[PDB]
Order: structure tokens, then sequence, then C-alpha cells
């Protein structure tokens, strides 16, 4: 497991080495070395979109009726279609229909990944029946999924990050609830207030290009279904996100900045 | 030697409470229908093991609670009543004490006891021994001591059978008794079945009566399709006694 | 090991538990009935001493019976 | 096609059950608990799935 | 001997029938592989004995296993059909060998001659180094070589002497009456290092 | 001992997964060399199913026939041990890997006929090939020869087939990343079965004209069952002649249309309102 | 994948199985029966089954662990008795009782015509005939007729004993005439011979029992 | 109750998982077992290479079903294959029963825990199986306080876990007091996954093969005769069926038994049929000469 995720980790923004990984990884005997294959092209692609690495992905995973490899086809979109973040609702409004919960659960983690620091109404929507099935890893992955979203962002942009809490809660304090949920929940609590809604997760940066630590971050962190020390690596994600100044000496002036928006609101409207 | 006793109870409590049943018509060699002893009619399966060709509708077969599949075979369906009456053929009196008799005794043998021996005899002649025997007379006479009394001596099979108790108003209980005695002699063959008190059996028109007098008319209706129906002895002979010809049935 | 396998014969033995009545003794040995063919060998019929017993509840049951039991009253 | 698979996962755990009967209603009570007789078996009051 | 595989190959010959070992060479080689045999099992329970025959085309008899009981069954009977065939004899037991039920212990092949043998210089010089290689050591007893012909095998055995802790023997019987044993000559009951 | 007794082949989809195991399992020992297996399964039945197949050291030359290793101890043993188990199930045989049929194979035979009650020649093609089956049967059978010696062993062919019970057939599709192959099914099948047909006869056809060239210049034996199958196809010289057509498919979708539409007509007021319904119905689900 | 998912199913669908008797389809979705054991469920039905030889009366299959309808079974099978006296039938002809002339004529114009062949009685306008009553004296002999007619034709004779209808073991009684009589209706045609209906049906039934 | 224990992860080989199958399948509907073979990798990984029998018995599924005949005798044989393996735990069929353990099977299981506590119980279920997926779990096998506390979820980490339901609430209750559905994973590859494959080499001499003339002939008399009886209801299938319910339209227009079904699946039958044993017999003669 651990050097299977590794293999995939070096690879950032050279995409084309990485074509070759893949297939082979996806071949041999062993499941785990499947799924790390398609983090493999994920990271190698992310920087811009191609034909190419969805297109390889894609045909394995219709081709046949193995679990490990149809997940790992829709999850492998989200990063690479960044740029254009629409479009991973797209592709993955067709595959969240399967009925094998392995596309469920990769439909759900795509999703998460792409929209994540610029938001769309249409994949909020997706992950409501993951969240209902009630096979184990299709809703750990979709609670998740949901605060990702949702990060930097405050409780009364609009009520479903209200919402979001409650159902995190509700399946805590349950349990009447799968184990492996209590961990997508908590988690999803975590991810969500987390640094009281100034840290943030985005696929790019404000600059205008692609902010690496916090794409890298989530992916290692979605592996934990075996081992559970393995989460705490979503602390690289976490990129705190404030303004402050900067004085000739190198220290805090506190100045004044203006903000176009009542700076009321956002000081964290409806906690628990 | 305990420990080898102490095994076969744990067969039992794997199988959880093992049912008996019987095949009711072999739909495939996988699969047969089986009509319960206990209630419900199944579709079972067989063994890899059991031979299909072992089973038959005649004979009974057992079921797994469980999964409804049939362990192994079971012999021929007797009731517990007929295997005491077949045993009940001493209960004593010699051919001294039942004697004046003389003449009609003999009248008996040429029914009974010939076509035992020799049905071959009846056949020169180009007719099929006479069908029943009954025995009457008025009280004291000896009717029952007689029947009894040549069953003894020669000790051959014989059915001893009360049959003013065994008509219960348990539906559909006491038709099988009555069945199974008929059925049973033309396996044991030669053998003679003696009913005694099956006055109890006559029935009359009734349609007035009591619970008491609806049970007797199913029994009755039973011994008559058995006799000459479709369904007729052969060599073995049913001997009835009664006390009255006039508490019979008219078809009787 | 006696006392292992009769303690599940004891919750039985110890209260609920029914009167029946005995409709044939079979009473057939523990070894070899018949050497069964067809698809695998083998013998099904594996049983020690049975009894078809019937329960005054009109359903029937199958039984194998225990050999501690004497033969003779059943 | 695939929604009658997604379907059909579910029903085969939902089908475990301990039966059903057939009674009729003979009258209700005010609380919401129904007499109803069931044809082989005795009467019962027991209460409605309002679902 | 102590963790040692060893495999008997029996000869059944036109010259095992004789009667220069008294009363007759069948017995008299029946008692020596027996003995053979109780020896080693006296000697470590872990030993282990197997059977082929060098005689006619190969069969593998008995695998690795304690039994005495398989090569006294053999010895009865008698092959007029087939000798001794060496070459293959040895090539059957390094394979045979290998697998064991009594694993990682050393690789021994004894040979009983008791007929001429038929094999020249050129088989013989090229088993040698097979040998070598493969690290098995192989044993003669020679009352087949002084009976009627001249001992061709002596610079073989001496050459393979030396291999290892369990090296090569050349045991000496007689051809005429002394019997199949005469084991006292040089060791094989057990193994040892010398000649 | 009992080869004579089967006339068809059947096997389950265990056995020709067991064998490519095997090899590995030895301590790679092949090249040359093969691995070897018992066969369990069924006898004293005209079909023989091989229900399975565990593993058994062996070297192999098959370039010699005066040395073989064959392991005796593990016949024996598990023919005694398995009797408890399945009294039917005795040693059936063994499976020799590739490529061809050998006469090197009756030698391995006979001991197998010695040790084992029964024995079999089942032939697998070396490691995973092909889309169809690779087992063929054989059958050794005694013949006289009437020009060397009376009582020769050889070979001969029995039909090969494939079955398995209920179970395993249930197992090789959940482990499996489709169901089976083509032998006949669907309308496609029937037309890949045609294709398969053709590179399979064509097969058959180098095998007896390599034979012919080497029969020619390099002395290998002439034989009249060659020299017959070849002269039939000559003399039959058949002829193409008319017939199996049908023109009716056409009618049955027609018939079909007038209801079809009739569905589509009440379908229609519904499925034209929903178009709408949908962009709204995503706003109001990420709102609440 | 739909028939990996369809083999979900045909696990189930195996033993254990009980068999109830399908009274009727409400939809394809769910059905009322009413089964052997003795009660009536009202279950759910699955997938792959078809419900279009099962709508009216037919033989179906529950499984045991769910206690819902599972399967089914075809019409035909279950049936309680099929045949007998024609595989059983008597040797007596209209030969052997050999006078009674006007009733001869009679038995052998209802029973022997449609059973041999329903198309020429049929044919001339006249209904070939549905419910035969048999009345009379006792002593002329209505079991010999029936026995001639059971020889003669040697097949589609049913025998069924009025007794042999009621039963000890659990819910057979009024379930054992549907097997029968749905089984007459499947290899028509066919007769079914109740011999003695004055011993088993009574004018006066009590009913406190 | 506080221990420190870590959960097996049970990896069943394709040829191991198939002859517990095999061996189930036979049992019927006694209950046998066998015991498995394998070896002991990572720090928790059981993995199943192989599987053999223990002996079938009516006393199956217990301590005395296991033979130590044939224990010892498979392991003197296995040294000599260059395979000697590990007993990583034992299996055993419930074809009378599901997933839940019988009383005298938690005992057996114990004395399997007793010599390798890496040992577990696989339940094989071929005709109790609701699931064609091979309904199979796994059991270590733990006490009942271990789920009351709830420190039984604690141990088992490293597990996804997983609940199916063969037969009712009873099972269910019985699978918890254990140890649950421990994780199954497979070891399988692409050259084992081919051999399955696999049908018929045969398929060389059918694919060209067509019947005697005759026989095309009474093919295509038997359907065109078909196609006549079923007709006579399609002429009011066409004029009708206004009625979308399946019910009403069963009854209304010979729905059910329905003349368009049939008729279609009819012309396929005869169409597909009359062109492959024409296509063969015309390619045969072109090429043979």
């Amino acid at each position: 497991r651990g050097l299977a995720v590794g293999i995939a980790l070096v690879m950032y923004g050279r995409m084309e080495e990485a074509d070759a990984l893949i297939e082979s990884l996806c071949r041999d005997k062993d499941p785990i070395l499947r799924r790390s294959g398609m983090y493999t092209v994920a990271m190698a692609y992310c920087g811009s979109g191609n034909n190419k690495a969805i297109r390889r992905l894609l045909h394995v995973a219709v081709s046949d009726v193995n679990d490990d490899v149809r997940r790992a086809a829709v999850e492998s979109l989200g990063f690479i279609l960044f740029r254009t973040p629409e479009q991973c609702p797209s592709v993955v409004s067709l595959l969240s229909e399967s009925y094998n919960p392995h596309v469920r659960y990769g439909a759900a983690m795509a999703l998460g990944v792409c929209c994540a620091g610029t938001g769309n109404k249409e994949a909020i929507n997706l992950l409501e029946p993951m969240t209902n099935d009630p096979v184990n890893y299709v809703r750990q992955g979709a609670l998740i999924a949901s605060a990702l979203i949702m990060i930097q962002q405050t409780e009364i942009t609009c009520p479903k990050v209200n919402q979001f809490r409650q159902l995190y809660s509700k399946v805590i304090n349950d349990k009447h609830d799968d184990v492996m949920a209590k961990f997508g929940a908590i988690l999803a609590q975590g991810i969500l207030d987390a640094g009281g809604h100034n840290v943030t997760i985005s696929l790019q940066s404000r600059t205008g290009h692609t902010h690496m630590p916090s794409v890298v971050g989530v992916l290692v962190f979605t592996q934990f279904w075996f081992w559970f020390p393995l989460s705490h690596f979503l602390s690289l994600a976490y990129t705190p996100t404030c303004i402050i100044g900067l004085n000739k000496d190198l220290k805090m002036p506190k100045v004044q900045y203006k903000s176009n928006c009542k700076p009321s609101t956002f000081a964290y409207p409806a906690p628990l | 030697k305990q420990y080898e006793k102490s095994e076969n109870d744990l067969k039992a409590l794997q199988s959880v409470g093992q049912i008996v049943g019987e095949v009711l018509k072999q739909l495939t060699e996988e699969k047969f229908i089986v009509k319960a002893t206990n209630g419900p009619r199944y579709v079972v399966g067989c063994r890899r093991q059991l031979d299909k060709s072992k089973l038959k509708p005649g004979t009974r077969v057992a079921l797994d609670m469980t999964t409804l599949t049939i362990m192994r075979y079971l012999p021929r369906e007797v009731d517990p009543l007929v295997y005491n009456m077949s045993h009940e053929d001493p209960g004593n009196v010699s051919y001294s004490e039942i004697g004046g008799l003389s003449e009609q005794i003999r009248e008996l043998r040429e029914v009974i006891e010939l076509p035992l021996t020799n049905p071959e005899l009846f056949q020169r002649v180009g007719i099929i021994p006479p069908k029943g025997c009954l025995l009457y007379g008025p009280p004291g006479t000896g009717k029952t001591l007689l029947a009894r009394a040549v069953a003894s001596q020669l000790d051959c099979n014989f059915l001893k059978v009360v049959s003013s108790s065994i008509v219960d108003k348990y539906i559909g209980e006491s038709a099988r008794l009555i069945r199974e005695m008929f059925n049973y002699a033309r396996d044991h063959q030669p053998c003679i079945i003696f009913m005694d008190e099956i006055d109890a059996i006559g029935g009359r028109r009734f349609s007035e009566g009591t619970s008491a007098d609806r049970e007797i008319q199913r029994t009755l209706m039973e011994l008559l399709n058995q006799m000459d129906g479709f369904d007729t002895l052969h060599r073995v002979k049913m001997i009835m006694a009664t006390n009255r010809p006039d508490t019979l049935d008219p078809a009787l | 090991k006696i006392k292992e396998n009769s303690e599940k014969i004891k919750v039985n033995k110890t209260l609920p538990y029914l009167v029946s009545n005995v409709i044939e003794l079979l009473d057939v040995d523990p070894n070899d009935q018949e050497e069964d063919g067809a698809n695998i060998d083998l013998d099904s019929q594996r049983k020690g001493k049975c009894a078809v017993i019937k329960t005054s509840t009109r359903q029937t049951y199958f039984l194998p019976v225990i050999g501690l039991v004497d033969a003779e009253k059943l | 096609l695939n929604a009658k698979v997604r379907l059909l996962r579910e029903e085969l755990q939902l089908l475990q059950e301990q039966g059903s009967y057939v009674g009729e209603v003979v009258r209700a009570m005010d609380k919401k608990k129904v007499l109803v007789k069931v044809h082989p078996e005795g009467k019962f009051v027991v209460d409605v799935d309002k679902n | 001997m102590v963790l040692e595989s060893t495999m008997v190959c029996v000869d059944n010959s036109e010259y095992m029938r004789n009667g220069d070992f008294l009363p007759t060479r069948l017995q008299a080689q029946q008692d020596a592989v027996n003995i053979v045999c109780h020896s080693k099992t006296r000697s470590n329970p872990e030993n282990n004995v197997g059977l082929i025959t060098l005689a006619n085309d190969c069969e593998v008899l008995t695998t690795l296993t304690p039994d005495t009981g398989r090569i006294l069954s053999k010895l009865h009977t008698v092959q007029p059909k087939g000798k001794i065939t060496f070459c293959t004899g040895i090539r059957v037991a390094h394979l045979a060998l290998k697998h064991r039920q009594g694993k990682n212990h050393k690789m021994r092949i004894i040979a009983f001659v008791g007929s001429p043998v038929e094999d020249n210089e050129k088989d013989l010089v090229k088993l040698a180094k097979r040998l070598k290689k493969e690290k098995v050591n192989v044993d003669i007893i020679n009352f087949g070589e002084e009976e009627v012909n001249t001992e061709k095998l002596t610079a073989f055995v001496n050459t393979l002497n030396g291999k290892d802790g369990t090296g090569s023997h050349l045991v000496t019987v007689p051809p005429g009456p002394s019997l199949a044993d005469a084991l006292i000559s040089s060791p094989i009951l057990a193994g040892e290092g010398g000649a | 001992m009992p080869e004579l007794a089967v006339q068809k082949v059947v096997v389950h989809p265990l056995v020709l997964l067991s064998v490519v195991d095997h090899f590995n399992r030895i301590g790679k020992v092949g090249n040359q060399k093969r691995v070897v297996g018992v066969l369990l399964g069924s006898w004293q039945k005209k079909v023989l199913d091989v229900s399975n197949s565990f593993a058994v050291p062996f070297d192999e030359d098959d370039k010699d026939d005066s040395v073989w290793f064959l392991d005796h101890d593990y016949l024996e043993n598990m023919y005694g041990m398995f009797k408890k188990v399945n009294a039917r199930e005795r040693i059936v045989g063994w499976y020799h890997t590739g490529p061809k049929l050998h006469k090197n194979d009756i030698a391995i035979n006979e001991l197998m006929k010695r040790y084992c009650p029964n024995s079999v020649l089942v032939i697998i093609d070396v490691k995973p090939k092909d889309l169809g089956l690779p087992t063929e049967a054989y059958i050794s059978v005694e013949e006289v020869h009437d020009d060397g010696t009376p009582t020769s062993k050889t070979f001969e062919h029995v039909t090969s087939e494939i079955g398995a019970e209920e179970a395993e057939e249930v197992g090789v599709e959940h482990l499996l990343r489709d169901i089976k192959d083509t032998t006949v099914g669907t309308l496609s099948q029937r037309i890949t079965n045609q294709v398969h047909g053709l590179k399979g006869l064509n097969s058959k056809l180098l095998d007896i004209r390599t034979y012919l060239e080497k029969v020619a210049s390099g002395k290998l034996p002439i034989n009249h069952h060659i020299i017959y199958q070849l002269q039939d196809v000559f003399n039959l010289l058949p002829d193409a002649s008319l017939q199996e057509f049908v023109k009716a498919f056409y009618l049955k979708t027609n018939d079909q249309m007038v209801v079809v539409y009739l569905a589509s007509l009440i379908r229609s007021v519904v499925a034209l309102h929903n178009l709408i319904n949908n962009k709204i119905a995503n706003r109001d689900a990420e709102k609440k | 994948e739909f028939l990996h998912a369809q083999e979900e199913v045909k696990r189930i669908q195996s033993i254990p199985l009980v068999i109830g008797q399908f009274l009727e389809a409400v939809d394809q979705n769910t059905a009322i029966v009413g089964s052997t054991t003795g009660s009536n469920y009202y279950v759910r039905i699955l997938s792959t089954i078809d419900r279009e030889l099962l709508k009216p009366n037919a033989s179906v299959a529950l499984h045991k662990h769910s206690n819902a309808l599972v399967d089914v079974l075809p019409p035909e099978a279950d049936s309680s008795i099929m045949m007998l006296t024609s595989d059983q039938k008597p040797d007596v002809m209209y030969a052997d009782i050999g006078g009674m002339d006007i009733q001869k004529q009679e038995v052998r114009e209802a029973v022997e015509l449609p059973l041999t062949h329903f198309e020429l009685y049929k044919q001339i306008g006249i209904d070939p005939p549905r419910g035969v009553l048999m009345y009379g004296p006792p002593g002329c002999g209505k079991t010999m007729l029936a026995k001639a007619v059971a020889h003669h034709t040697t097949a589609a004779f049913i025998r069924v004993v009025g007794s042999e209808f009621v039963q000890k073991y659990l819910g057979e009684g009024p379930r054992m005439v549907r097997d029968v009589f749905r089984l007459a209706k499947e290899n028509a045609p066919a007769i079914i011979f109740i011999d003695e209906i004055d011993a088993i049906a009574t004018k006066r039934f009590d009913a406190q029992t | 109750a506080p221990a420190v224990d870590t959960a097996e992860q049970v990896y069943i080989s394709s040829l191991a998982l198939l002859k517990m199958l095999k061996h189930g399948r036979a049992g019927v509907p006694m209950e046998v077992m066998g015991l498995m073979l394998g070896e002991f990798v990572d720090d928790y990984t059981v993995r199943v290479i192989d599987v053999f029998a223990m002996p079938q018995s009516g006393t199956g599924v217990s301590v005395e079903a296991v033979d130590p005949v044939f224990q010892a005798k498979m392991l003197d044989m296995l040294k000599q294959t260059g395979r000697p393996e590990m007993v990583v735990g034992w299996y055993h069929s419930h074809p009378g029963f599901g997933c839940w353990l019988s009383g005298v099977d938690i005992n057996t299981q114990q004395s399997f825990e007793a010599l390798s506590e890496r040992a577990v119980a696989v339940v094989v279920d071929p005709i109790q199986s609701v699931k064609g997926k091979v309904v199979i779990d796994a059991f270590r096998l733990i006490n009942a306080n271990m789920m009351v506390l709830g420190h039984e979820p604690r141990q088992t980490t490293s597990n996804l876990g997983h609940l199916n339901k063969p037969s009712i609430q009873a099972l269910i209750h019985g699978l918890n007091r254990h140890y649950y559905s421990i994780t199954i994973n497979y070891r399988k590859n692409e050259l084992e996954q081919k051999m399955l494959l696999n049908l018929h080499k045969k398929s060389w001499m059918e694919g060209l093969t067509l019947q005697d003339y005759s026989e095309h002939c009474k093919h295509n008399e038997s359907v065109v005769k078909e196609m006549l009886e079923l007709a006579k209801n399609y002429n009011k299938a066409v004029e009708e069926e206004d009625k979308m319910t399946p019910e009403q339209l069963a009854i209304k227009n010979v729905g059910k038994q329905d003349p368009k079904r049939h008729l279609e699946e009819h012309v396929d039958v005869l169409m597909t049929s009359n062109i492959v044993q024409c296509l063969a017999a015309m390619l045969d003669t072109v090429v043979f000469k």
C-alpha cells in the first residue's frame, strides 16, 4: 500500500511519462496497484486537460465488469478536468447511475477534488444518492466529498452548509450507522470547519494557476479503508489563507483594508 | 460404547429436527415433489450421493428440515396400531373349547383356509373365491371365539382388530387405519384379517344425528370401495363380526 | 467427552418437553446399509438406530434414537 | 437496464421476512390499533403502517 | 547414516541366479541388501532409503521411505532381461533424490554390482563430472567384476572420493563362496569420508 | 488396468486452472521438465468427470525415454487417503503439459497403471493459450500391427468436452471479468463461430501438409490412414445448390410499431413537461 | 452484469421450497396465494419469473427463508393423483353385465363418446355431456357400469375415493381437491368418478366440530 | 473488553475458492469441512493457496470430523512437492444452514484458534446461498462481551466489513456475536482468468458444419406452421391495445401469450438458422475442392 501510492506522488505536471506506468500496474496480480495507477495519471495530467488521459482510463472500465478499474476511471477525472471545473459533473452524471458501488464511490471522490475551490450546483445533487445507498464505502466517500467543496465558505452562504454539519453529527452520535461512515462523517466535519473558515482546499491558487499542495493532499488522504492512521495526510491539503500585511522589518502592521461586502455576516455565523 | 450412542444425536441437531415425507411424483432427477406426513407439500432436492432410483411413491423419504433436500431413503409406511394387530394372533382358546359348532366350523374353512394353500382349486372351477365373510349369531354363541381360536391353532399371520374404538372424531385420522390393514395383508400374503365388533362401523341413513353418527359413515364408505369397488382382495380374506345384521348400512 | 455431548441432551431432557407415540422402530445398523452409486459414492444412510415418531401436535418427526434407552420397551 | 439491477440487490435482503397472513377487519379502535381477524390463526389487536 | 537420503539400486541379472555364493547368490545378496537397510534405520530413524532398478528401462519403485520391505520383495523377483544399466541408474537417482521427505539431507547412491558392468570407460568418466557438479557420490560393492572380469570401476571410485564428508567407497566382496556381505572391508552401512 | 471404459471426457474449469499453478508450485521445475499431478474423479462411468487435481513432484525428459522420475509415494498415499471423503473419487490419471501427444507418453502411462487403479492421458497444451479449450483426451489402446509385433501400445483420440457442477460455474463468473467464450449462442456468436471454424480448419491442414513433405523426403513412415483421407477430398466433388431463405422479418417490427406509437402519444405530455423541471430541480437540491 | 445479477436471484429461487397455490395476481409485483401449509400469504414477487402461465390457478413456490413468493411451479405439477383405474383398470366390459340394455346404452353414450372423440357429439349440434348424476335402486350395480367403461377407455379415468380428500396432515384437505381438478383441466378430456357421495357429504352437518 | 488484537483479512486465491465451492456442493445437504493450506505474510494477511478436505461424515463440522490420519499423510507428501504449507485455518460448508455457525461449530473454530490464532472458519453456502456472487463469510470468532461493549470494532481496524442476509434476523444476530464479515479479497490475475474462460476447441469443426438438406426443410416447415396459429390473435392486437395496464391487456387482446412477442421471436430464429446453415454449405464447397 505504501509503495503503491508513492509512485503517483512523485509526478506532477510531467504528463507523458505516466502513460507507461498505469497500464502495467493495472495488469498485475495485486488489486491495490490498479487503484494507484489512476492516481499516477491524475497527478501527471493535473496542469491542463487532455483528451489522452481520460480516454485511456475510460476504455478499461467499460470493457469489463472489474470493480477495481471501474472506480479508477471515474476517479481520475477530477484532477485533470480541473481547468474548466464544470466538466467533472458532466462525465460523472452518466457514471453515478452505475449500480456498481465501486463506480458510485469513484464518482463522489472525483466531484470532491475538482469542485473544491470553485463550486457547482450540479456537483452537490449527484452526491445525495451515494449517501443514501446502504453500502459502506459509498456513504463514507459521499460525506467527505460534500465537505471539500464547502471549505472556506460560511454557514449562511446557502442552507446546505448547515445541513451538511447536521448530517455529520447524526452519524457520529449514532451506532445505527456504519463504522466506515462514522469516519467519513467526522472527517467531513473536520474539513468543512477547518481553521474556522480561513483555511482552504482549492483546485487552483488565486494567482490563476494550480495550487499544488491542496491537490496532492486530498488524494493520499482518501485511502483509509484499510489502515486508519492514513487519514492524517489531510494536513498538507489544508493551506491558511488570510489577508495579512507586511512591514518593512518583517512583522505584522495593523493596517486596514477595504472589503466589498459587510464583514459582519462572515464572522463564523451559525455554529453548533 | 456410550460415545457411539451419543454420536447419532448430534445428526438430528445439525439438520434441526428431521422430518418425514414421501415422494408425491418425480418432477426430474434433481427435483421431486414431496407431500409431507407432517403438513405442507414441498419441492425437494436429493444428495449427490443418494440415488434417485431408490425413491418411490409407494414408500417414504426423509428431508433435512432447514434446506429441504432428501438425506436418505426410509421403508414403507405402516401404522403403529397394525404392528400391534399382527402380534395379537395368539389370544389363546384351542380347537377343543370351540367344538359342537363343528358343522359351521367346516363352512368357515372353505372360505378362509383353502385360498391360502392353493387358490388353484377354485381356479379349476373357473370362479374366484367368494369375497368377505360375515360371522353373525345371538349373543353368547362364540362368533368371536371361533374366528380367534383357529387363528391361534394354525398360528398364521392374523390381524385381530377392534373396530369399536377405531373411529375417532379426528378427521382423516379414522381413515388411515382402515386402509392400512387391507394393504398390509396383500403384502404379508397369505394373510387373514378379522375385524371384531364392526357393528360399530355399520352405519345407517342417519342425517338428523349428532357428530358421532357422522364419523361412522366415512369409514363405512371406505370399506365398500376397498372390497369390490375397483380394488379387490385375492387369496387374502376379510371377516366381519356383528351382533345384528340390521344395524348395517343397506349398501353394505 | 461423554458429558459434552450429553449436555445438549440434558437441555432437551429438561422442561419444556413433549410426549409422542412410535410409528415404527427401524433399528438398522450403523454399519454399511448399501453402497450408494451415482455422482459421488459413499453411504447416505449413515444413520444408526432410528425411529419414526408421531408427535401429538399432528406433525411427524424423524429422529435418531439413542442406544441407552432400552430397545425392548420401544 | 441499470435501474433494474440497482433495484435488484436491495430486494433480496428486503424479502427476508417471517411471512404474511390474510384477514379481515371487524372493527378498528380509536387509539389506532385495529382488531382484525386472521383467517387461519387467531384474532389480533395490532397497529397499521401508514407508509 | 545420520541425515542421509540413499537410493539403493538393485541388480537383477542372469548372474544373480548364480551359485558362486553358497547356496545361491540371490539369497546371499538378499541378506546383504536387508542388512544395509536395517543398519541405516538403527543408525538414525530419520534416515531413508529408496528403490530404483538398474536393470532394463527405468522404473521408480519407491521414493524415500524407511521400509526394508520394499527392497526385500523386489529381490525375490529375478530379471533375465536387463543386468546393470549403470549410466541411467545414476541419472534417475540424482533426480529422484531431490524431492525428499527428509529434506536438506545429503545425497548418496549405493549400487550393487553382481554382474559384469557392460558400460565402457567413456560412459564412466562422463558420469563422474555429472556427479561432481550435483555433489552426489556413488558407492560400488564389487563382487560383479572379479567373477570372470577385470575391475573397470576402481579409478572412478577413487576420483569420486572426497567431495564431501560422506565420500565414496569401494567395498570388496569376493566372487567365490563368501556371500554378498563382507561389509567390514569399507564403510557403507553409514557414510564416511574415506575410501 | 482400466483405460478402456471412457468414450467421452469432460473437464471442470478447475482442472484447467489447477495444472498451470502446479507447474510453478513444485519449486519451478520446467523447461525440459514437466509437472504432473493426480486427477481425482469418477470412473465406471462412460463419461469421465474429473473432479480435482493436487500437485505431485515430477522430472521429465522427453528427448530420451530411458530416464524419467516419477514420484511413487504420492500416488499411493493419496489413493489410500481419499476413500474416507469420497469412495467414488480415485486416481483417474495424469495430465501431460504439452505441446502435443508423444510416443514418449506410453512409458510414463504404464507406471501409472500399476500404482493407480485407473490412468488417463489428458494433454493440456502448455501455459495459457487460446480462447477455446486446450485439452485433448487419449486412451491407450492395444492393437496388433500386421508388419511388426502384435501387442503394441499406442494412443487413440476420444472426444474432449467440458462439464462441471452448478456451484463451480457460479464461482467462475464471480472471479472472472466476463462469462465464458464462443461455441454458439446469440446472432453475433454464430457468425464468430464461422470465422473461428476457418482459422481452426486451417491448423489441421498444416499438420498433414508438413508431414507429407517430411514423409516424401526425410523418410517418415507411409500409413494407409493419411493417404485415405487426402484422396476423398478430390473424389466427392461438392456441387453448390439452391435454398434456405426467408423474408418474414419486416412484418413483425411493423406490427409492433403501431402499438409503440399509441404508447408514445400518452408519454408525450409527461416527457415534454419534465424537461423544465430538471434544471430547476438541480438548484433546489443544492439550496436545501 | 445483468446475467450475473439474475444469478443472484437464481440462488434464492432454490430449495428449501414449500408449495403454495396461486389464488390470483393483483399486479406483476404483489400477489395473493393460499399455501398448502394451511395458511394464506400476501407476498411479494421477485424477478425472472413468468406470470403469463401463472395468472389463473396454478402451483407456485415459496422460499421458506423469506416466506415469500420466489419462484413458480407449472399448473400440471403437484397433482395429488393423476390416474388410477386405467392402469389399475378391471377387465370387466359390457359382456359380463350382458343384460340391462337401457342402462348400457346411457353410460356408453354419456361417458365413452366424449373421451374418445369430443368433435362428433358437438358436430351434431347437441352439446356433449357435462355433469352426470346417476340414480336408481342400489341393487342394479352403478359401480359395475363404471367398471366397464373404466376398462374400455384405458385412459382418462381418475378414480378418487371421497375419504381420500379428507386428511390429518395440515391444510391438505381443501387443497387436495384443487390439485386433482386442475389436472383434469390440463389433460382434457377426463372423467372424475366419485364412488359414494352418500356417506362423505351428508344432508345434515352439525358444525360445532 | 480490552485486548490488543488484529483482524485477519482472508486473501483467497482463485484455485482455492473454486475447490471450496466444489466441496460444498458435493456435501449436500450434510455439512462437510476441510483444512486450508496457505502462508502467513505481512502482519495480518493469511492467504489460502489451496484447500483439501477432511472426511464426509454426518458428524461433520466437528473436532471429530477432523482426521489425524489425513493430516499427517498429506504433510509428508507435501515435503516432497517443494511446498510444505502452513495450516492458515479451516473451511467448512453449511448447506443445511447459512453463515450462522452451529453450536458444535463454535467449539471446533476454537480448537483451530489454539493452534494458530490467525485461524478463521469460512462458511460455504451453495443451496442456502441468496447470492450468485458466492455467499462466503469469514469469522475469527471472539466472545459475546466484545460485541456488547463495542470493543470488537477497536480490534478489527484495518477492516472495511460488510453485511448480507441469506436467512433472516436469527442469522444477523449470530453473525454479530461472532466477528461479523471481515474482508475477503482475491488474489487473481489474467493467466488464471484465461483458464476459466474456455469452452471448446471443437468450435473449429462446428462453425463449418451444416446438416442434411431434408433437415433444413424440417426446420422451415415447423416455424411457418407455427406462425399460422398465432396470426389470428395478431389482427386484434394491431386493431386495439389502447390499454397499457398489464393485467387488463392480458385478458382483452390476449396480451399474455402475446402473438407479437412470439411471432418476432419466430421470424428471428428462422432467419438466423437458415443463414448459418446456408452460409457454411457454400463456404465448404469452394474451399475443399
